[PDB]
């Protein structure tokens, strides 16, 4: 590919940034389930 | 968040799969670590 | 700081992900080290 | 890509340089949290 | 110092990140070495 | 990229060469801090 317009960039990143939170959230569940059933 | 203009500098067609890959790699590493410096991980698999 | 003109010499589209990658790599290394030359890191995971 | 104009270079680097400090700062917190709860 | 004309032979856009990378690599190596042939480095992390 | 004119080469290298000294200097501090607090 190529770079993006400043507009389509910012609009991609919107998605990159929910991706992440979806991750994070699921992580949290994990880490807690972990934390929970675990010597840690 | 504040950083979306990076795709104006870096071709998401290479850069995204980059990020997502390094995540996948990182998670295996972190597993690998914990697996080899606890007993209780490995214990789990038994 | 004083060094921004480097992107006039080096295509940030290759150079930035370079920097950011070497950071990510470096942090895993430094973890890896500390993990394998203390007890207290590993202790932590137990 | 390609290189940049001297103007758009310096303007990129502005961002590279907050990136870094954001890092640094968070590092500091880390190193202190570390330092704190730790034999180091 | 005397050597600047090298960029007339070698495209700083590949050559600079080369140098800077080999520095970064070298420093990790030298750390790695010292870490694994003293006690006092590792001692430090405890 | 491409190679450089003999003029823009020499002018790049000016920067390569402060980079280095900045490094060196900081190294020196390191090596001394080292030297100082250390069995070496
Ligand atoms: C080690 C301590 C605990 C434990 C505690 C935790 C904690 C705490 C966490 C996890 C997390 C996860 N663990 Mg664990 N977990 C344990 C044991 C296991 C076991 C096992 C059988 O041993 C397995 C299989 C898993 C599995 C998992 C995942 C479901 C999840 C991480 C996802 C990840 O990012 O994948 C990525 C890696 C891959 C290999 C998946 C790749 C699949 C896709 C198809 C490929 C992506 C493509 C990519 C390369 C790029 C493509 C880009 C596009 C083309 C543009 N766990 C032990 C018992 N686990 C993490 C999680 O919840 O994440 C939020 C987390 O925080
Ligand atoms: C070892 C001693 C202590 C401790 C002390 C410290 C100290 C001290 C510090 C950290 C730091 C960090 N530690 Mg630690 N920490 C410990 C144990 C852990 C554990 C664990 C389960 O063992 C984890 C998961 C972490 C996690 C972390 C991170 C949150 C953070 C470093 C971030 C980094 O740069 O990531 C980068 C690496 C990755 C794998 C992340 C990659 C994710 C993204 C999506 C990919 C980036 C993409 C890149 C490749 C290029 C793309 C460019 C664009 C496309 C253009 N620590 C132990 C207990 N920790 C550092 C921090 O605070 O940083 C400021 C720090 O200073
Ligand atoms: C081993 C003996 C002593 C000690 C004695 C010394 C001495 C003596 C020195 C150092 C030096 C350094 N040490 Mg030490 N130090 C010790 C323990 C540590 C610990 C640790 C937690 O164990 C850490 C994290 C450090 C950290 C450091 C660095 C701050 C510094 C080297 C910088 C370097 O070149 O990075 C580069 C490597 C990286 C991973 C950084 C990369 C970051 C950037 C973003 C990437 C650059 C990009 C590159 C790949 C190319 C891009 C080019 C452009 C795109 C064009 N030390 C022990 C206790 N240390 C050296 C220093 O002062 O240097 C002058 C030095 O001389
Ligand atoms: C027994 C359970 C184990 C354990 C087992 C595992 C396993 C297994 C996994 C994790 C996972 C993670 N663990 Mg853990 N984990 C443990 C305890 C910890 C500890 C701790 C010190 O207590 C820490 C700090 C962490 C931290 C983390 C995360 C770094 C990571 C999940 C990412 C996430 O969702 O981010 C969500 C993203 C965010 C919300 C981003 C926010 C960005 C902010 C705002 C910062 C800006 C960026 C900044 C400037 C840095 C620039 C980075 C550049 C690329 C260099 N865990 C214990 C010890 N953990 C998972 C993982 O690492 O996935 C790869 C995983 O698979
Ligand atoms: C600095 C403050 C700015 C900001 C500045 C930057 C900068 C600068 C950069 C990013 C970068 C990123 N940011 Mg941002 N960013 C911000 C806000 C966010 C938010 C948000 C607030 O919701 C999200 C989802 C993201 C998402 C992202 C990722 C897509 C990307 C790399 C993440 C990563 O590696 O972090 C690494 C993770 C951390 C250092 C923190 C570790 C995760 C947290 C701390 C703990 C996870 C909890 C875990 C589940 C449980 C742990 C339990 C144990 C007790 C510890 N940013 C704010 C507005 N952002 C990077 C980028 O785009 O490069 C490609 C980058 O360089
Ligand atoms: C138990 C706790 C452990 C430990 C665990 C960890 C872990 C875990 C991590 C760190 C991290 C870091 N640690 Mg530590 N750390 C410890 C103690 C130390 C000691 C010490 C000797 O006491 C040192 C020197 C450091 C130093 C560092 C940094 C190099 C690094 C965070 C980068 C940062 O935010 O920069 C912010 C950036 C700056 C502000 C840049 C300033 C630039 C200046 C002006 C210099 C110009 C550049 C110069 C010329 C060099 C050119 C470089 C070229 C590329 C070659 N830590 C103890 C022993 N530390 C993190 C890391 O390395 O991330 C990858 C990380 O994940
Ligand atoms: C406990 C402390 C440890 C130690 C821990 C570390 C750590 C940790 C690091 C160093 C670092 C360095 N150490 Mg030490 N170091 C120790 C003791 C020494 C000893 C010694 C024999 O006593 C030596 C010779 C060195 C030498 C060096 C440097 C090579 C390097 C810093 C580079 C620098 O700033 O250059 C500045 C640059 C110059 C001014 C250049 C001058 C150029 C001249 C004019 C020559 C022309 C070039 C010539 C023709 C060669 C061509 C090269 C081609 C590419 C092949 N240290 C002790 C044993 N040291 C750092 C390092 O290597 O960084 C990667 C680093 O991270
Ligand atoms: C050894 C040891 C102990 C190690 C431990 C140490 C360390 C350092 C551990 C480290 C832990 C860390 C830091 C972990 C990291 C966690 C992080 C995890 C991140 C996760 C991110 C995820 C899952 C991201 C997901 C994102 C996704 C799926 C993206 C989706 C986006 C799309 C589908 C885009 C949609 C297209 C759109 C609508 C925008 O539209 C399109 O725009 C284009 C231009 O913009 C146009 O050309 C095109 O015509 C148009 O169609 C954050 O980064
Ligand atoms: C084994 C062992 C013991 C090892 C230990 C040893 C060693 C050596 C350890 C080493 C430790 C060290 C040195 C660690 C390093 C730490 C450092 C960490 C650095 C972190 C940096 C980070 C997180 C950087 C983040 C930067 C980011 C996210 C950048 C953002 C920038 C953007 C989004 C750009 C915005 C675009 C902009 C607005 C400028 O605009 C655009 O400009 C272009 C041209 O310029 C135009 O063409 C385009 O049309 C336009 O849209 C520093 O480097
Ligand atoms: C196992 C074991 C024991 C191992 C130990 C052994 C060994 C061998 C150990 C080795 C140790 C050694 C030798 C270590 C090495 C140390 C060294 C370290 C070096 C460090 C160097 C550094 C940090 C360099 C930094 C340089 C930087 C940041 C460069 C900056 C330059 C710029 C920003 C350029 C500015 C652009 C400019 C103004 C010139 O302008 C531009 O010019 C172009 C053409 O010229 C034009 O086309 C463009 O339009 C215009 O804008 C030296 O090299």
């Amino acid at each position: 590919a190529e770079v993006l317009t400043s507009e389509q960039a910012e609009e991609l990143h919107k998605h990159v940034i929910d991706g992440t939170r979806v991750f994070l959230v699921i992580a949290a569940i994990a880490h807690f389930l972990a934390f929970t059933l675990t010597p840690w | 968040m504040n950083q979306g203009k990076i795709w104006t500098v870096v071709p998401p067609a290479f850069g995204l799969p980059l990020m997502l890959g390094a995540v996948a790699i990182t998670a295996l590493l972190v597993h690998a670590a914990v697996l080899t410096h606890t007993t209780w991980y490995a214990a789990f698999l038994q």
